Formats: structure tokens, sequence, C-alpha cells
């Protein structure tokens, strides 16, 4: 059934609303955490705890 | 606000006569010696006393009084005579009462003498008993007139009784020596047949009469429903009467006072009443926002009895989350303005839940943190700052 005939295949698509909500949420949380840590490290900083 | 302030410190005296008020640490002869809280409560009491004058003398006559004052002022405002006529633009108390007496023929001098010249609010303590033999309702209304902020009321008093035959108003004459007021009660033939019980408005509803007493027809009682005096009422109903007044009343102040009085009865019927109020659109939204906090207090008081999940969580996932994912919140669409306010007030009350160890449960804290993480506001036409601020709260 493979000697002479060929048909194409595709990659597995993830159309699930749960995992898409999870992916967009975690990527937004991670990029805003990275942005706020970068901006707090390269400027004047405060701290709730002593030398934190 | 005013009964809290007047019972806290002395009282607000509209129209003093020149000290007239010596119970308070400043002089009321000039506006610049008044405390700022006294100035705020002065304006507040002034507009409530004007609502009382509208209650005695109807609203169209009141607007005619105001139009007569404005018309005298605007005929005065065009003259050139240096104040021969420019003082008709200045109102006084005697001129205001005279214009009221001109347009209506009634004078309000007892109402002015009680609520303006006298500086106090009244306190009502009511309790009822139903006489089954003579079919009467014996009310017992006593006043606390020896507190520092209080005064004694001797006028008439409206009371609204909802019985099975409908809603009936009664006027009671509360003289100084009065204590027991016997009002008559109607039939109970709407429990013989299942018929709908007619409400305060023209409509009628189906009520579950299993919680009601078998011998009494009366479903709830409200002392002074229209707020026609400056009063603080402390009525002693039964808990099922407070639940019926929360569910089937067509007055928002009675639903609010039944929410306020259901915190003393933590029975599961009251939890069912507040949960049915919370699920109910076509209830006024500020009643449901109060029922959130009342349900939180009741849930804290009946720990080691609570069966299922924490309070309002399943209701939040039923109202505001996705059907396929219960722990993922729906993307923000704030275009309804009543489920927006309820959505932003429900986790704030849900966070007041406490376990048997007095610590907030990790099921509600995790729920609030998932409400924070899965928040998506790229799709509504409104901002998210108040909802996120309430999430921090």
């Amino acid at each position: 059934p493979h000697t002479y005939i060929k048909t194409p295949t595709y990659r597995e698509p993830v159309s699930d609303y749960q995992v898409l909500r999870e992916k967009a949420a975690s990527q937004r949380r991670d990029v805003e955490r990275a942005l706020t840590r970068f901006m707090a490290k390269t400027g004047e900083t405060q701290s709730l705890f002593k030398d934190d | 606000k005013i009964v809290a302030y007047e019972l806290k410190t002395g009282g607000v005296l509209l129209h003093p006569i020149f000290n007239p008020a010596s119970h308070l640490h400043f002089s009321i002869k000039h506006p610049h010696t008044l405390s700022w809280e006294y100035y705020s409560m002065f304006q507040c009491k002034a507009h409530l006393v004007m609502r009382l004058i509208e209650n005695r003398i109807s609203m169209e006559f009141m607007l005619q009084v105001f139009n007569k004052l404005l018309s005298l002022a605007s005929t005065a405002s065009s003259q050139k005579f240096q104040s021969h006529m420019w003082s008709q633009m200045l109102v006084s108390t005697s001129g205001f009462l005279k214009s009221i007496s001109n347009v209506s023929g009634k004078d309000i001098q007892p109402l002015i003498k009680q609520w303006v010249d006298q500086s106090g609010v009244v306190k009502f303590y009511g309790s009822f008993a139903f006489n089954r033999k003579r079919n009467v309702l014996e009310l017992e209304i006593k006043q606390d007139y020896t507190s520092p902020g209080t005064q004694k009321y001797v006028g008439p008093l409206k009371v609204t009784v909802q019985e099975l035959d409908g809603s009936f108003n009664h006027t009671l004459q509360i003289e100084e020596n009065s204590l027991k007021h016997d009002i008559p009660c109607h039939s109970k033939s709407r429990r013989n047949k299942k018929k709908k019980i007619p409400l305060m408005n023209g409509e009628e509803v189906d009520m579950d009469l299993s919680a009601m007493d078998a011998d009494s027809p009366l479903l709830w009682i409200r002392i002074d429903p229209d707020m026609s005096v400056l009063r603080k009422v402390e009525f002693e109903q039964a808990d099922f009467m407070w639940q019926y007044q929360l569910r089937y009343e067509r007055d928002v102040v009675a639903q609010q006072e039944s929410i306020l009085a259901l915190e003393k009865f933590p029975t599961p019927a009251s939890r069912l009443a507040l949960t049915d109020i919370l699920e109910q659109e076509q209830c006024f939204y500020r009643v449901r926002m109060s029922a959130c906090f009342c349900l939180a207090k009741i849930a804290n008081s009946m720990v080691s009895t609570w069966t299922g999940p924490p309070a309002m969580k399943s209701l939040f996932t039923r109202m505001f989350c996705c059907k396929s994912c219960p722990n993922i919140v729906k993307t923000n669409n704030f275009m309804s303005f009543q489920s927006y306010f309820l959505q932003k007030t429900m986790p704030v009350a849900m966070a007041l839940l406490r376990d048997v160890h007095n610590l907030c449960p990790k099921e509600v804290l995790t729920f609030i943190l998932d409400l924070i993480k899965y928040n998506d506001n790229r799709k509504n036409k409104f901002s998210d700052n108040y909802y996120r601020a309430e999430m921090i709260d």
C-alpha cells in the first residue's frame, strides 16, 4: 500500500479552549513578571523586607 | 448616616435660635466654627426633612412652593432699586413656611417643631404577638427616649402587614402612655386553596407556605415602611418572616433590612433565601451585593455544618465562568453593568470565608488567584481597573 502511491500529512493541531486559555495566561504572566523584574533591577528599587 | 451620627454625638439642630446646642464641643452660631462632619450631616438632615415636608404636603405643591420662591426672586432680580426689592431674593424660614401655607392651606408647624427645632431622632423597639382567638395582631412598640441623641415621638405611625390575603396598611397613634396596639387580621383562605398571595404592588406570586405557622395568616410586618420619620427600627420578627420579606417583597429597603436581620439567624433556610436572592436577576443589584456579605457571615457561623463547597463558589462558576471549564473565568465583557458589579463584589465577600482553624480556605484563595491569572480584558469596551482593584481587595 506504499510502493507507488503518496498522500500528505500535517502536524497535530491543538484546538482546545482550556489549553489555549492556559497558554495565553501563562505567557502573559511570564512576560509581565520578566518585564517588572528587569525594570526593578535596572532602576531605583524599594523592598517590603530588609535588603530584599 | 444621620441616626448613626445623632446617636453618636448629641444631634444636628436645623434652625437654631440665638447656646441652643450645648451638647457638642463647638458653637453653631457661624458656619466657620462648625465641624466638617457636622456640616455634612447638616446638609443630609436638611434634605431628609424636606422629604418629610413633601410627605405631609404632596410633591406637586412642593414644586409649586419652589416655583413661587424662584418667581419672586426673578421678578426681584430685574429691578434696579437698591434692595427695595432685591431682598425678595433672600429666603427665610418664616417666608418659606408662609409660602407653603399659601399654596397648600395646611401649615407644617408640628412637623417643623418636631424635626427642625428639636434636634433628635427616634428609636423604635417593636415586637408582635398574634391572638388566634380574636384574630388580632397585638403590636408592642416602645421607644428609647433616654439615650443622649433621642427624642419622643407622639404622632401617627404607619405599619404595613403582609398577610395571606394581601398587604394592608394601618395607622397607629403612638401617644406617650401607649404600648399595645391591636390591629385586625384577615382570613387564611389562601392556604386552604393554593391561590397566589397578592403583594404590595398589583402583582401576586406563588409562595412556599411550609415554613409559615399554621395558626397565623401574617407573613411579615414592617414598622414605618415609607421612612416617614427620622427613625431607627428594631423589630423582632421570626426568621421565616425575614426570609419571606427577603424573597417576595417589592421594596428594596425591606429586602436590605431583611438581609441585615438574617445575620442573626444562621439556619439553612436563610442560606437558601440569600442564595435565591443572589441567583435572581430582576432583583435590584445592590441587594444582591449585600446578600454576598450576608452569605459570607452566615457561612462563617455554620462551619462544621456546611455540606458542599464554600459559599458562592459554585454560584460564581455557574454565573461568570465557562460551561466547559469551571475554573477558567469567562473573558471580560462588562456591558451589563449589574453582573459586572456582582462579579466584582462576589470574591471580595467570598474571601471572608474561614475554616474551623480560623484560616481562609485554600480553595477560595486558589479560586481568587485563578480569577487573577485568567483575566483577559482585550475584548470589552470598558476598562478593568476597578475589577482588578477589587481582586486585590
